[PDB]
């Protein structure tokens, strides 16, 4: 209800003062702390901000700092000297790898949520870190089998992914469709979540840009994914009926 | 690109973002750089964190009402409380204890120590 009608500008407005503008001195001469928060500012657009309006596009890390640094001018004598330092450490920073999957049903329109026990916890797809000297593939295996007891082993595909960096996260989500509904998902393996229940597709706030957007229930890194996942289910009813 | 002060500019837009969001806001008092939310829970057990984190801007409103509010760096659910009397807010160790709205106790702790004194004294300033 924030930034239902909010202007692009005003956004931007709102992340600096937010996020970057009240800094202390040393914080702010910091080319890592000034990159830290430009990357929690993306994920605050990405996961909140353009959940109330659905008017705002979808930007990337790398394009979303970029308008972020031309619409302050207090960032204009920072960008100009400390151009080659920041875009080297936005592109090469150590980010933590995380794994999981987008489970989606036979018909490729109710998919895998999972719930926390804090009561902030949001809805979220089953992802985590992931371990030394394991595989892209088996880190996505573990953590689905851990928070949903499900062993997607046989059915996940390297290549039908979405990866996106937000966050300081290298979140890759495999796209796993044709999962049976009747499935018992126990997560006896991880007490740290509560509830594993599938939601329609058209619930989410921004994959139905036609239904009235209503945010009842919390969604944490679920948003930024649906624009890919609404591009990816409509190439794949293409591709099976051609 | 020429400012010739910065931080006037800075502040600008900073009251810019308030009265996007709260229109009876009329002037920023002071600003603190980190701030963290903390709860004391109403059955009377410990000291509950919030989830509640972000950049605290003392303001005043259109009533000349003196409040604060914070920019939740996790979730727009921003703070916006406003402090009737000087007598409901105290000042342990580095935290801000402010008793709002009948019985409600919120905790205030401020990364940079110098911060927390400076608007407490102004919070006993009406």
């Amino acid at each position: 209800m924030s930034f239902t009608n909010a202007t692009f500008s005003q956004v931007l407005d709102d992340l600096s003062a937010r996020f970057i503008l009240n800094l202390p001195a040393e914080e702010q001469s910091s080319v890592e702390r000034l990159c830290f928060q430009i990357e929690q500012a993306h994920w605050f657009y990405e996961d909140f901000i353009r959940a109330q309006n659905d008017q705002l596009p979808s930007l990337g890390l790398r394009v979303f700092s970029a308008k972020l640094f031309a619409h302050c001018p207090l960032l204009w004598k920072w960008s100009k000297v400390h151009e080659e330092a920041f875009d080297d450490f936005l592109r090469y920073k150590t980010r933590i790898p995380v794994r999981g999957a987008i489970m989606l049903d036979m018909s490729m329109q109710q998919c895998v949520l999972v719930k926390g026990w804090k009561a902030s916890s949001g809805w979220g797809f089953p992802k985590g870190k992931i371990d030394k000297d394991e595989s892209d593939v088996d880190c996505a295996i573990r953590e689905v089998y851990e928070e949903t007891g499900f062993d997607c082993s046989s059915r996940i595909n390297p290549n039908e992914f979405i990866d996106m960096t937000i966050r300081g996260q290298n979140v890759r989500l495999y796209i796993i469709p044709g999962i049976s509904l009747d499935t018992r998902f126990e997560s006896r393996t991880r007490k740290e979540i509560s509830k594993i229940e599938w939601h329609n597709l058209m619930d989410l706030p921004t994959f139905k840009k036609n239904k009235p957007q209503t945010m009842k229930n919390k969604f944490y890194m679920v948003i930024p994914f649906l624009a890919p996942l609404k591009k990816w289910i409509k190439k794949r009813n293409i591709a099976n009926n051609t | 690109p020429h400012m010739e002060d910065e931080n006037i500019l800075r502040n600008a837009v900073n009251l810019q973002v308030l009265k996007f969001h709260y229109p009876e806001i009329e002037s920023i008092i002071d600003i603190a750089s980190h701030v963290a939310v903390y709860q004391f829970d109403v059955g009377s057990q410990k000291w509950l964190k919030t989830s509640i984190e972000g950049t605290f801007f003392l303001v005043k409103d259109q009533r000349a009402r003196v409040g604060y509010v914070i920019l939740n760096r996790n979730s727009p659910e921003n703070l916006y409380l406003f402090i009737n009397h000087p007598s409901n807010v105290h000042l342990v160790d580095r935290y801000l204890i402010h008793r709002t709205e009948n019985q409600h106790v919120v905790g205030l702790w401020m990364f940079d120590p110098n911060d927390m004194s400076r608007i407490f004294n102004i919070v006993k300033e009406s």
